[PDB]
C-alpha cells in the first residue's frame, strides 16, 4: 500500500488515470490576466476559494510569463535547489536490508 | 425654395403681392410670377449665404422660420425702391438680425416638420487619436 494506507492495486498502473479523459489534453488557455482589474482580479481569488482553481492557475501562469522580474526571482530561487547535491540514506540506525534497499 | 408664391399671398394678400409684382399694367391686374420667383430665389441665396457654414446648402426640408424668413426676405425685394423708415424695410432687418443670431450660434434652427436640421461636421473633426498602449493588451 501508500504512506497513507490506501490499497494499491497494480491492475490500474498500465495506464495513465487521464488517459480516459481526452477532453483535457485539446484545451487551451483562457489567459485571464489580458483586461484585468482589480475588481477582477479580486472575484478570480474569491473564487478560487470556493474550488474553480482553473482561471486562477491560467492567471497565475500569465503572471509568471509576462513580469520579468518576478520570472526572474522565482527561476533564481528554484535553480538554487536545482543544483544541490542530493542523497538517499538510510534510517535511524538501519540494518544490513535497510541498508541494501537504500 | 423655402417659399412660395402661394405662401406670399397667404403672409401679404393677394391685393398687395398683385400691385408690388405687376410692374406694366396700372392698375394692376396680375401677378408676375418670374418677377416673384427672381425675388424668392435671392432671399434664398441671402439665407444660405447666412447658414452655408452650419448645415448643409440643399437642405431637404424647409423649417417653419426659414419659410417666415424667406417670406419676408421675398416681399422687401419685390420693392424697386425701398426706403429706411418703410416698415417693411424694419421687418427685413429684423429678420436679418434672427439669421444673424442663427449663424452666430446663439439661435438654433427649429424642427422642420418632426425631425432635426442636419448640421455640417464642421465640429466634429479630430486629429485622430494616438493611444496604443491602452487597447487591453
Amino acid at each position: 500500500v501508500d504512506v497513507y494506507g490506501n490499497p494499491i492495486r497494480t491492475q490500474q498502473l498500465r495506464e495513465p488515470q487521464t488517459s480516459r479523459l481526452a477532453g483535457l489534453a485539446k484545451e487551451f488557455a483562457q489567459h485571464p490576466a489580458k483586461g484585468l482589474t482589480p475588481a477582477k482580479l479580486a472575484r478570480i481569488l474569491v473564487e478560487a476559494e470556493q474550488g474553480n482553481l482553473q482561471a486562477q492557475a491560467e492567471l497565475f501562469m500569465d503572471m509568471e510569463e509576462r513580469d520579468a522580474h518576478l520570472f526572474a526571482e522565482m527561476s533564481k530561487r528554484k535553480r538554487a535547489i536545482l543544483g544541490l547535491d542530493w542523497a538517499v540514506e538510510p534510517p535511524r540506525n538501519a540494518s544490513a536490508a535497510e541498508k541494501a534497499d537504500a | 425654395s423655402y417659399c412660395t408664391l402661394a405662401d406670399l399671398i397667404e403672409q401679404y394678400s393677394e391685393q398687395k403681392i398683385r400691385e408690388v409684382s405687376d410692374r406694366v399694367n396700372k392698375p394692376a391686374t396680375t401677378i408676375d410670377t418670374v418677377i416673384v420667383d427672381r425675388a424668392i430665389a435671392d432671399a434664398d441665396s441671402e439665407i444660405d449665404l447666412h447658414l452655408h457654414g452650419r448645415y448643409q446648402l440643399p437642405l431637404a426640408s424647409v423649417p417653419t422660420a426659414l419659410k417666415r424668413i424667406a417670406c419676408g426676405l421675398a416681399y422687401a425685394n419685390l420693392h424697386i425702391v425701398l426706403k429706411e423708415e418703410n416698415p417693411v424695410y424694419k421687418t427685413a432687418e429684423h429678420l436679418r438680425k434672427l439669421l444673424s443670431g442663427i449663424a452666430n450660434g446663439k439661435l438654433s434652427l427649429a424642427l422642420d416638420a418632426d425631425g432635426k436640421p442636419a448640421p455640417v461636421a464642421n465640429t466634429v473633426q479630430i486629429s485622430e487619436g494616438r493611444n496604443d498602449w491602452g487597447a487591453d493588451w
